């Protein structure tokens, strides 16, 4: 950083990067009967 | 119990089959 190099010098920038993020892939499902469901109450999925 | 209110505005035709009996 300009920071660092205002108090201490570096090698010269030899390994270069830039920022980046890092994340779950996730793989998040959750498909099935028990998904259905969802647009009414499962008690009221009963009452019916 | 969200939209149960009409599972009870249901009722309107169980109570009103009660007439052509006679």
């Amino acid at each position: 950083t300009y920071v660092r190099e205002k108090v201490i010098d570096f090698s010269k920038p030899f390994m270069t990067l830039g920022i980046s993020i890092l994340y779950r892939k996730p793989n998040g499902t959750n498909p099935g009967v028990f998904s259905f469901l969802n647009p009414l109450s499962p008690d009221i999925w009963m009452y019916v | 119990q969200n939209i149960g209110g009409i599972f009870i505005v249901l009722a309107a035709g169980l109570v009103l089959s009660v007439f052509v009996a006679v």
